[PDB]
């Protein structure tokens, strides 16, 4: 399970 | 908060200010929400994005 913060 | 599931990572660029930028298919959402992020955004993709690189 991949996550990131979107701008 | 603002955090959410990558699906994928499609392509990559360097901006103005010498950072890797990613443009990131978002789990979930239609390929019209894409987004470029920087590199820092991608901590919680860490297997997804050396996959990428390594690609
Ligand atoms: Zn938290
Ligand atoms: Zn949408
Ligand atoms: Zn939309
Ligand atoms: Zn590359």
């Amino acid at each position: 399970k991949q996550t990131a913060r979107k701008s | 908060a603002d955090v959410y599931e990558v699906e994928d990572i499609l392509a990559d660029r360097v901006n103005k200010n010498g950072i890797n930028e990613y443009y990131i298919k978002w789990a979930g959402y239609d390929w019209y929400d894409n987004t470029w992020e920087p590199e820092q955004n991608l901590f919680g993709a860490e297997k997804v994005l050396k996959k990428w690189k390594k690609r």
